């Protein structure tokens, strides 16, 4: 624990500073240290954790896609052999990405999920588990690509089951979970019809519950509903 | 790419 | 040398890939490895080196400014004491920035500058030396802030003296050097009149030489001339 | 901030 000597509260404070400075690797390391203090995370702290690692892995995924595209081109017919360098460097980025994903999955398994009893925390963490297995799936090609995909699906499914039982259809965590599970179906599991069906049902059931919300909750819910609609427009 | 949060 | 086992050509190739992937820390490390092979750098390779470290330190400077601003506010009258965290984290970023600057200055001193005989390489490296002492100056406050400033000035001055003797007034390295030395005068040395005079003379002498240039060189020179004009507009 | 290259 490189952050083991820093107070939990100081780690959270510095995570917020790192965010303002757009230093997301630092933000992630501060939040990792905060999780490893062993106390449950508040709602704000959970979102600091997810924002930090989302930004880190998001940059890695963007770089991996650039490099994978170059690699695919250099492997086409008529291409000039430039040697092992493109593959080596894509592999380097891929390994770093897998390391970040394993770290996040490690925090969820030790011991954020098992200590999360409320729907709002348990669904949030299981959505994260699905998301980070999804990112591992995006780069997987070995004897365990199918097992990685099923690990993502399993986590997403447990989160959906809880969210449908315990949260209203407009809950932003429920909505965001369905958004991402829908993308999982479309992009990972090769189930575009399930992806479209999930996004549409999620949108329609949220629409019918908007009348119950305050202006501030309405804004939060309609924001994610628009992302569901955006994806449906991309897919139909 | 499609939107995720 | 973490890159000591990689071929020079492979390091340059991976620097270019890292650039396409926007992985500038990797790009800098690859170029550091390439410099440490001990061979002089070509014009393209010099610009890979400078692009990489410019992007790295540029992000650090942006973060340091954010944090220094927060720190200044928390030190105002009526502010709530939040503890040592803001200062500690600004110090952390500052130390990392100083480390990058020292690394670049180290490469220039061992042994890029001493082996650079042509004006185009020698001026490029001395401009870099001025730039990275300037970045050290931006964060300096101790018994050596004045010595850091004079080290920047000395490097810039030697570069100007060579550039005026050996390059045309429209040479983009000469123009960029004058742009940055002008900013040094304005922002570091508290000499705004010298900064404005240098930018104006540089612009006017370049204007009068444009007639000698091809369309492609004209584009390169007028691009930097516009930055000189932009700064003059900011300063008058 | 002013422009540098
Ligand atoms: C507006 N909003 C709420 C989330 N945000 C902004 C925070 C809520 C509570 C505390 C903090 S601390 C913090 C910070 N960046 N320092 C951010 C937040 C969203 O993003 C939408 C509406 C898209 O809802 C979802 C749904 C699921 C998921 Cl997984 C992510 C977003
Ligand atoms: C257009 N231009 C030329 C520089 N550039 C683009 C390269 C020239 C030669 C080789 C390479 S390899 C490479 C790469 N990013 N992979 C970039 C280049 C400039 O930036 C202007 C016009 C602003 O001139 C200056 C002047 C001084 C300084 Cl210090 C920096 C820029």
């Amino acid at each position: 624990g490189a952050m083991g000597s820093m107070e939990r509260a100081s780690l959270i404070q510095k995570a917020k500073l790192a965010e303002q400075a757009e230093r997301y690797e630092d933000m992630a390391a501060f939040m990792k240290g905060a999780v490893e203090k062993g106390e449950e995370l508040s709602c704000e702290e959970r979102n600091l954790l997810s924002v930090a690692y989302k930004n880190v892995v998001g940059g890695q995924r963007a770089a991996w896609r650039v490099l994978s595209s170059i690699e695919q081109k250099s492997n086409e017919e008529g291409s000039e052999e430039k040697g092992p360098e493109v593959r080596e460097y894509r592999e380097k980025v891929e390994t770093e990405l897998q390391g970040v994903c394993d770290t996040v999955l490690g925090l969820l398994d030790s011991h954020l999920i098992k200590e999360a009893g409320d729907a709002e925390s348990r669904v949030f963490y299981l959505k994260m588990k699905g998301d980070y297995y999804r990112y591992l799936a995006e780069v997987a090609t070995g004897d365990d690509k199918k097992r990685i995909i099923d690990s993502a699906r399993s986590a997403y499914q447990e989160a959906m089951d809880i969210s449908k039982k315990e949260m209203p259809p407009t809950n932003p965590i429920r909505l965001g979970l369905a958004l991402n599970f829908s993308v999982f179906h479309y992009e990972i599991a090769n189930s575009p019809e399930e992806a479209i069906s999930l996004a549409k049902t999620t949108f329609d059931e949220a629409m019918a519950d908007l009348h119950t919300l305050s202006e501030d909750s309405y804004k939060d819910s309609t924001l994610i509903m628009q992302l569901l609609r955006d994806n449906l427009t991309l897919w139909t | 790419f499609p939107a995720t949060v």
